[PDB]
């Protein structure tokens, strides 16, 4: 029952539940790659990339990208496999609006199917709130790198 | 004065409602509203990034975003056909 | 609800006797053309794609006599402009180009509801005389064309990035 500001008003709430989902989403694999990419770090990167953090990473592996280099073309397949994947789920989105039968969120991708065995009654709210903090979170680590060069576990570590 | 001929398959395209009838999109008559919508943001963003990339024009010029720019005119159909379609429950 | 893909509709003009159907149609494409002429797009575009994996492993194993005389080096695309030079591919096209002029006799028939897509009668060894045995040969036909089509894009865009070759770069 939060919304205050009456923006659901402004726009067709299924369009906003799937955005806010989508959003969530994307948050989460954003604050946990961040943490992840601190903690570990995939064979050859450091020739690549140096030591540069979270947002430091997109402007330089597009930097040696800009050049010709072979391996430095991450970013673009991601945007391409992504942009696959957001063209051919496209109608998906516009099939709840006309009134269809899937829920916004839901593609069905459960191959584990622990959804699925117990009752689902829970797990919604359980990624909903989750993500919400990613979201959240995700804003707060790329501005504190924005204001100081620390990561996650280096902001976290100390208190300047 | 005698019979005018016309090609076969041509069918009545007078409309006096709100929207014409979804046969005056020819090949397009089952795309959906929200298809030709997106396709259209999607023709005039694509265009308009292609067209701009090749404003100053030289004697050699990228061939693939000279044919891309083309898409800007086409987004205009585009979301007229995506008015029609919309306005006919499609 | 569609079989390839939950999420989305069942597409319209797509049935389920139809040769390798999945139910995959997400952009709704055979709505837009006659599903017929894009049977038998996909059903040449198969065939043709079948030919050129095949062919891009065997330049890899073999050269036909005199051919590593004329190009010593070129391997997957490089070969098609030294022989432009010469007569090879000018008479591929040219004969090719006549075989697709009753290709395109065959079409104008089949879109009239006539002939079937892909069926040019062309079975002279019996391996469609069973009916239930030819239904597994066609879907088997789409399969085999379709990972054809996948593969003989991943070998000339490989031999795009390194020169290589399809089973040479394999190898290194
Ligand atoms: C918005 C998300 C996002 C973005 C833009 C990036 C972008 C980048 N990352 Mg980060 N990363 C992310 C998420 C993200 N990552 C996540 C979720 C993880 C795992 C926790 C990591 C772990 C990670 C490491 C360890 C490293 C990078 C690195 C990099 C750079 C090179 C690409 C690479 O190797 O990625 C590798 C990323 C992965 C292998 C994670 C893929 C996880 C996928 C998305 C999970 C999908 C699961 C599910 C089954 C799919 C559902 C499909 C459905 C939608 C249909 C690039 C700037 C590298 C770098 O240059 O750092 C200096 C590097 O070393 N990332
Ligand atoms: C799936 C993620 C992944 C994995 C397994 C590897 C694995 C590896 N990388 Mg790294 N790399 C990654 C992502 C990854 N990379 C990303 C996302 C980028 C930037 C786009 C790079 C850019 C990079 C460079 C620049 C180089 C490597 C190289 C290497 C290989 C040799 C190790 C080394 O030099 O130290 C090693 C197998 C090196 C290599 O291939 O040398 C033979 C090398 O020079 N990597
Ligand atoms: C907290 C994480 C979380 C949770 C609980 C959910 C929960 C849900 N998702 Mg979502 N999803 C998430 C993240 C998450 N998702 C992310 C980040 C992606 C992008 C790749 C997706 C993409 C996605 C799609 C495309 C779909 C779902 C669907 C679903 C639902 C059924 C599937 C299910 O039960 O899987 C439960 C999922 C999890 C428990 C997540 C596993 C997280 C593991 C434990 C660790 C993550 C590792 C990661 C690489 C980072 C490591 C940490 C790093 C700091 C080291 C359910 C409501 C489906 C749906 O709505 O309808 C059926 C659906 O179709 N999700
Ligand atoms: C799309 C198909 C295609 C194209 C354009 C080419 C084009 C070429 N090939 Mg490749 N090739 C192909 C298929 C193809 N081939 C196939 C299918 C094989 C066998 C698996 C080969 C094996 C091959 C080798 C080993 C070599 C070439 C070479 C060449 C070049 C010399 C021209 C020549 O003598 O080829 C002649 C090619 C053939 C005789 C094979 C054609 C066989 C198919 C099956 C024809 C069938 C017609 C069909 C039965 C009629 C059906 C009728 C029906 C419609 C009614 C030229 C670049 C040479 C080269 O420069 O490479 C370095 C070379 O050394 N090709
Ligand atoms: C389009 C394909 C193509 C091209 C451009 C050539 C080109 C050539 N062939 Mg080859 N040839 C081809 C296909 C091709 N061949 C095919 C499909 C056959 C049937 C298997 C032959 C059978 C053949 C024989 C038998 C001979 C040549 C020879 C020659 C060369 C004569 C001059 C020379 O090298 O000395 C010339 C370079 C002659 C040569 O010098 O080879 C040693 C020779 O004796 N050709
Ligand atoms: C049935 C009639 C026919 C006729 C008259 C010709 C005539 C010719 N062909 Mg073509 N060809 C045909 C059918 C035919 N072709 C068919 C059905 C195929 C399969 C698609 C080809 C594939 C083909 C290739 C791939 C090549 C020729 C070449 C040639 C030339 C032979 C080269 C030369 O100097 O002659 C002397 C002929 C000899 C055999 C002596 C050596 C000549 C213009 C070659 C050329 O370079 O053209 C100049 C060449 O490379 N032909
Ligand atoms: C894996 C390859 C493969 C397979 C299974 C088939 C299978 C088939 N083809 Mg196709 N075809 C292929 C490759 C293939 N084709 C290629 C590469 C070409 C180009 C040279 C053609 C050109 C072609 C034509 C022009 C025609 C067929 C026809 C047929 C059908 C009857 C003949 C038959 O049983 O062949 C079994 C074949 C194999 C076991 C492959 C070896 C059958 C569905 C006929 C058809 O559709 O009518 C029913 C027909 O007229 N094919
Ligand atoms: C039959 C399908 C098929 C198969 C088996 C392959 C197989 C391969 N491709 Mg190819 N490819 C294909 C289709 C295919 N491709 C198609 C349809 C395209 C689109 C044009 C490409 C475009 C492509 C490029 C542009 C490149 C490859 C590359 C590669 C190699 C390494 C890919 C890898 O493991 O990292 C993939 C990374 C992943 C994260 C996979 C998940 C491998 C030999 C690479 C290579 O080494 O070739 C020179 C490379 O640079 N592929
Ligand atoms: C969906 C699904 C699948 C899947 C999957 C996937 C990919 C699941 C992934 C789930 C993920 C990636 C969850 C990550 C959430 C991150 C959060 C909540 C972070 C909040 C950060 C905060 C609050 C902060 C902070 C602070 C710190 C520490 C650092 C400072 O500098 C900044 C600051 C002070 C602000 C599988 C395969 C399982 C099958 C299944 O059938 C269906
Ligand atoms: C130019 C030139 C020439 C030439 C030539 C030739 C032969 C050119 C051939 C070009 C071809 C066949 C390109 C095909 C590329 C395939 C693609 C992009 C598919 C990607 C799949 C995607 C995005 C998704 C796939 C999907 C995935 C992963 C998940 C779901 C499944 C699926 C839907 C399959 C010459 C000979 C004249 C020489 C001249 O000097 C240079």
């Amino acid at each position: 029952g939060f919304d205050p500001l009456g923006l659901s008003t402004l726009c067709n709430v299924e369009w906003l539940r799937e955005a806010e989902i989508k959003h969530c989403r994307v948050a989460m694999l954003a604050a946990a790659g961040s943490i992840a990419q601190d903690l570990y770090q995939f064979p050859g990167v450091e020739k690549i990339v140096g030591s540069a953090k979270m947002t430091g990473v997109h402007d330089k592996i597009l930097a040696a990208a800009s050049t010709g280099d072979y391996k430095a073309q991450a970013m673009s397949q991601i945007l391409f496999w992504t942009s696959f994947l957001e063209i051919v789920t496209l109608p998906a989105v516009f099939e709840t609006m006309n009134g269809g039968p899937r829920k916004p969120g839901v593609f069905f991708f459960d191959p584990l199917g622990l959804g699925k065995g117990d009752k689902m009654g829970e797990m919604e709210l359980k990624e909903i709130k989750n993500g919400r903090l990613a979201m959240i979170g995700v804003g707060g680590m790329v501005h504190h790198y924005l204001l100081t060069g620390k990561g996650p576990i280096q902001f976290l570590s100390g208190i300047p | 004065f005698s019979p005018v001929p016309s090609p076969e398959g041509t069918k009545e395209t007078y409309w006096e409602t709100k929207a014409p009838s979804s046969d005056v999109l020819g090949i397009g008559a089952g795309v959906s509203s929200g298809n030709f919508a997106a396709a259209s943001v999607f023709a005039a963003l694509v265009g308009g990034y292609c067209t701009g990339q090749v404003i100053p024009l030289t004697v050699e010029p990228n061939p693939l975003f000279l044919a891309g720019s083309f898409l800007l005119p086409y987004s205009w159909a585009l979301h007229v056909a995506a008015w029609i379609q919309k306005n006919n429950g499609k | 609800m569609s079989e390839s893909v939950p999420f989305l509709k069942k597409p319209e003009a797509l049935d389920s006797s139809m040769a390798g159907y999945a139910g995959f149609d997400p952009l709704g494409l055979s709505s837009i053309a006659d599903i017929k002429f894009l049977q038998e797009s996909e059903i040449k575009h198969c065939r043709i794609a079948m030919l050129a994996a095949a062919g891009s492993i065997a330049q890899d194993i073999f050269t036909f006599p005199g051919v590593s005389k004329v190009v010593g080096t070129a391997k997957m695309t490089g070969v098609h402009d030294v022989l432009v030079k010469q007569g090879a591919m000018g008479q591929i096209l040219l004969w090719t180009s006549f075989l697709e002029v009753f290709g395109t006799i065959a079409l104008l028939e089949t879109l009239d509801g006539k002939r079937a897509p892909g069926d040019f009668k062309f079975d002279p060894l019996g391996f469609s005389k069973n009916a239930e045995t030819a239904k597994r040969y066609q879907l088997s036909e789409i399969k085999n064309g379709r990972l054809a089509m996948l593969a003989t894009g991943g070998m000339v865009h490989g031999y795009f990035i390194t020169g290589k070759g399809p089973l040479e770069l394999l190898t290194n």
